[PDB]
């Protein structure tokens, strides 16, 4: 199937720069330009840049041309965006996205497929992982709290992706800290409790803060 | 560029329209207008592109209840969506090529009317063992599965309100269209094994619940 | 210098239809049986009125030549046909050159040869020219019984006796003058009558802006002929990406070549195989158009088509042999109806402008195209229509007809000149610029060889 998989998020410090990649499978990328779109937490979509099929044509939105740099390199399978003077307005989510397959020897189309987009975040702040603590049962609700991170993404799987009904992560609070924190549940039975394991596996990629906790009951 | 309403709503089975309009001096038949879907959490998906009954396309797997077409009087373009169920609850973005660049529309949500009423599912959590050994203390309070999305969310310490350490959410859809939020109440350890109970209070249309934890 | 002299226009003059009349002998009324009662009252009356007998000849739609032959031939001495084909004509959904009245205009007019009526028809037409940019051509497919009806008139001088159109709907000015017209006083056989009086069709010597190629710029039959000269000028216009269509496309004969030799004059080239009749395939191209190139002109230079053969002219051999050049035309038209073109350019032929002996096949389509840019001109969208003379280098058969053709006084324009000579005509949005090189001297005695005309009075060259 398509798939745009997508690198390079983080923090990066106003002023300086990042450089975001997208290895593209099952489809031949050479024959189809490549779009980056960013959105910012909460508004709408803003077009960054295109890129031809080969490579010869590319054109950037007003807000970062003569800032940012699209590139592909067709023998890799790989789509770049080098962002240079970074500053906050730039912060958001950066999505990779393939227009439709080439027609012509040339001209650009929008996009028919996206990626699953990769936060950049411009500041100040310095990256800190997360502290995972369990929060035992007392169906019955278990779970899992993640504090003090930043910044964000972070994912929560339970026992490693086998369990996924009845297992609700919430949106993190972002606190006067400036740290985040959240909380991943599941509810399960409880005649289980006894002896069905349970563990949270928990990810901040932007501080390689891989943790897995088991939940057992108090 | 782009203008689109920011909200839109209407009952199941209705026919929205979706309007993008463009500035005035510049005539809306000639370009091409893209249409995207987002969900909450998911990335936008490809719906359909309308210049023309001569020039459109639908978006492979794109039910054709979802159509486009454009107002030359309101120099606009239309996404309809025929038959509206409520999983076209999201956030409708156009998009079109002008000068050197594509733009895309402010945005519309779509809300779904008459969907009922559900009740928040309110869990609360002690601090764990673990964290009070770190020295610290933390209270939980998650709300799940409300609709409308409007909660308030008040902390009590022994029948007494309290103010300090609280941290709420502001609520957020979830994939099925209820909402979720959550509310932490940070305290130290000391501050945790004074009093005798504590209390999470969700008021939800003029209807509040309460959970209860206690240090012993 | 070389372009100006390359340079005319049709015209309308004033002129008169000739003085008096009074009439002899037995006028035939053709027309069909459902249509153009109230014209053909009006008309015989005028021929009545100026002392004709006069007779209806009912033409079935789509006759058989040999049957309407012998009904010819017992009639017994006629004097003069005045055809009511294309009067009061339906227009039912068909491809334009489909069109009954120049099918049965050209069985009309053979089987008058072949039953030795000895006598000239006269046709008229509806609203088919327009003497001014305030008048709207009704029909453009009516224009082709004017083409055809100018080669016939080179090729038989007997059995033509001209074409003469009149406002839809009216009689008054038929009535007025139709006396006069036939009875042939001044050499007038291609005249508008109008409200204000009476025009003669005339060619005349045509005297900031700078039209460029953008986007995306189309051009059919690109892959060779005057088409892939079209294209080599665009390129060398700085044309952001070329797209040509063809039948064969990319399996066009010099089709590779050509693209290399696009892509080393500038220009990125995509080479399609389209049949341009077919509407919805054309649909389907113009959809494939990226957005930042969008389609900005369009140059259709699809030919008619020639297998070789010298039948006798119909109506179904020249709705095939023309249908890319046409329903291209139409479809492209229809099509292109929303887009914001800097140009639509229609190849179009001397073979319309002023017709030639065997070019009968080729002139009723260019015609078409004469007429379609000049109604998309009336409906406020951009049209050219380019009569072109012959071209020198890229296409055109050597043998006895384009040495024929130089012999009369065209000779072979460089295509860098024609082309220069169109870029003018874009520059001044003429809607239908001649663009051909004549040696009027020579010319004009091949072209009245056997015939008189009048088309020609306002040359100075030609007197
Ligand atoms: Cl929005």
């Amino acid at each position: 199937e398509v798939q745009l998989v997508q690198s390079g998020g983080g923090v990066v410090q106003p002023g300086r720069s990042l450089r975001l990649s997208c290895a593209a499978s099952g489809f031949t990328f050479s024959s189809y330009a490549m779009h980056w779109v960013r959105q910012a937490p909460g508004k709408g979509l803003e077009w960054v840049a295109v890129i031809s099929y080969d490579g010869s044509n590319k054109y950037y939105a007003d807000s970062v041309k003569g800032r940012f740099t699209i590139s592909r390199d067709n023998s890799k399978n790989t789509l770049y965006l080098q962002m240079n003077s970074l500053r906050a307005e730039d912060t958001a989510v950066y999505y990779c996205a393939r227009a439709p397959i080439q027609v012509m020897v040339r001209g650009v189309m929008a996009p028919d497929y996206w990626g699953q987009g990769t936060l950049v975040t411009v500041s100040s702040a310095s990256t800190k992982g997360p502290s995972v603590f369990p929060l035992a049962p007392s169906t019955a609700a278990l779970g899992c709290l993640v504090k003090d991170y930043f910044p964000e993404p972070v994912t929560v799987s339970w026992n490693s992706g086998a369990l996924t009904s009845g297992v609700h992560t919430f949106p993190a609070v972002l606190q006067s800290s400036g740290l985040y924190s959240l909380s991943s549940v599941v509810t399960v039975p409880s005649s289980s409790l006894g002896t069905q394991t349970y563990i949270c596996n928990v990810n901040h990629k932007p501080s390689n803060t891989k943790v897995d906790k088991k939940v057992e009951p108090k | 560029v782009l203008t689109q309403p920011s909200s839109l709503s209407a009952s199941p089975g209705a026919s929205a329209s979706l309007t993008c309009t463009l500035r005035s001096g510049i005539n809306v038949g000639t370009y091409r207008i893209y249409w995207y879907q987002q969900k909450p959490g998911s990335p936008p998906q490809y719906l359909l592109r309308y210049k023309s009954d001569s020039d459109k396309q639908q978006g492979s797997g794109v039910p054709s209840r979802f159509s486009g077409s454009k107002d030359a009087s309101a120099n606009a373009g239309i996404l309809l969506i025929s038959g509206l169920q409520s999983e076209d609850e999201a956030d409708y973005y156009c998009m079109t090529w002008h000068s050197s660049a594509y733009v895309f529309g402010t945005g519309t949500k779509v809300t779904v009317l008459g969907q009922p009423k559900a009740n928040p599912t309110v869990t609360l959590f002690p601090p764990s063992s673990e964290e009070l050994q770190a020295n610290k203390a933390t209270l939980v309070c998650l709300i799940s599965d409300f609709y409308p999305g409007a909660v308030t969310v008040a902390w009590k310490a022994d029948g007494s309100p309290v103010k300090a350490g609280v941290e709420t959410t502001k609520p957020s859809k979830q994939s099925n269209n209820k909402y979720a939020a959550s509310s932490y109440l940070s305290l130290t350890p000391e501050q945790w094994k004074s009093h005798r109970s504590y209390s999470c209070q969700v008021t939800h249309e003029g209807s509040t619940v309460e959970k209860t934890v206690a240090p012993t | 210098d070389e372009v100006s002299a390359l340079r005319y226009r049709i015209e309308w003059r004033p002129t008169g239809a000739g003085e008096p009349a009074r009439l002899d002998g037995t006028w035939l009324v053709a027309k069909y049986a459902g249509t153009a009662d109230e014209t053909s009252t009006a008309a015989r009356e005028a021929l009545e009125s100026a002392g004709a007998r006069v007779r209806e000849l009912v033409v079935d739609a789509r006759c058989g030549r040999d049957e309407l032959a012998e009904r010819l031939r017992s009639v017994g001495e006629v004097a003069g046909v005045l055809s009511l084909l294309a009067v009061d004509e339906a227009e039912p959904e068909e491809a334009p050159l489909a069109l009954a009245s120049l099918a049965d205009t050209l069985s009309l007019v053979q089987a008058m040869v072949s039953a030795e009526l000895g006598c000239p028809l006269w046709t008229v037409t509806e609203s088919a020219v327009a003497t001014g940019p305030f008048e709207r051509v009704r029909n453009a497919a009516h224009g082709a019984l004017w083409g055809v009806g100018r080669v016939i008139a080179l090729e038989n001088p007997a059995v033509w006796g001209g074409l003469v159109d009149v406002p839809a709907g009216s009689v008054a000015e038929l009535a007025r003058h139709l006396a006069a017209v036939v009875s042939g006083g001044a050499g007038e056989d291609q005249l508008a009558l109008r409200a204000d009086g009476v025009y003669g069709r005339r060619w005349v010597r045509a005297a900031d802006d700078e039209w460029k190629p953008t986007g995306t710029v189309l051009v059919t039959g690109g892959t060779g002929g005057v088409g892939g000269q079209i294209a080599r000028w665009l390129a060398r216009r700085g044309a952001p990406h070329l797209l040509l269509v063809s039948r064969s496309g990319p399996d066009a004969d010099g089709a590779g070549e050509l693209v290399a030799e696009l892509e080393a004059l500038g220009a990125r080239t995509t080479v399609a195989a389209c049949d341009v009749t077919d509407r919805e395939s054309v649909r389907e191209l113009l959809g494939g158009i990226g957005d930042d190139v969008p389609l900005s002109a369009v140059f259709h230079a699809a030919a008619t088509l020639d297998d070789g053969t010298v039948d006798t002219l119909t109506g179904e051999r020249i709705e095939r042999a023309s249908r890319a050049k046409v329903l291209g035309a139409r479809n492209l038209h229809e099509l292109t109806r929303e887009l914001d073109l800097t140009a639509f350019v229609l190849f179009s032929s001397f073979a319309s402008a002023f017709g030639a002996p065997g070019l009968g096949g080729y002139a009723p389509g260019n015609a078409y195209l004469d007429g379609l840019a000049q109604q998309r001109r009336s409906d406020g969208l951009p049209a050219t229509a380019v009569a072109w003379g012959t071209w020198a280098g890229s296409g055109m058969a050597e043998g006895p007809v384009a040495d024929r053709f130089r012999r009369h006084g065209v000779i072979e324009m460089p295509p860098e000149t024609a082309c220069r000579a169109l870029q003018n005509a874009l520059d001044r949005a003429e809607v239908c610029p001649i663009v051909i090189d004549v040696r009027w001297d020579r010319f004009l005695l091949a072209y009245t060889a056997q015939r008189p005309t009048r088309l020609f009075d306002e040359i100075d060259d030609a007197r």
